[PDB]
């Protein structure tokens, strides 16, 4: 696969998408510096519309923990009916 | 965030 191919499902929990993005990026053949740039751009870029809105709002200084918290329940809540 | 943040989070 390619990191370029990883995108958040329409209703996928942000936490699940980040996990998939990380797993793919670990395997990607690129420089560390490039992997940093990929994370800094593609993770938010390829989030679904509803998460993407939240992530942009949080700003570039946000931590992963903060992103996770802000996107909790978007697409969800995902409990059995 | 950077790849290093991912490594820290999941590592």
């Amino acid at each position: 696969t390619s990191i370029l191919d990883i995108r958040q499902g329409p209703k996928e929990p942000f936490r699940d998408y980040v996990d998939r993005f990380y797993k793919t990026l670990r395997a990607e053949q690129a420089s560390q510096e490039v992997k940093n740039w990929m994370t800094a751009t593609l993770l938010v870029q390829n989030a679904n519309p509803d998460c993407k809105t939240i992530l942009k709002a949080l700003g570039p200084g946000a931590t992963l923990e903060e992103m996770m918290t802000a996107c909790q329940g978007v697409g969800g809540p995902g409990h059995k009916a | 965030i950077t790849f290093e943040d991912l490594l820290d989070y999941y590592g």
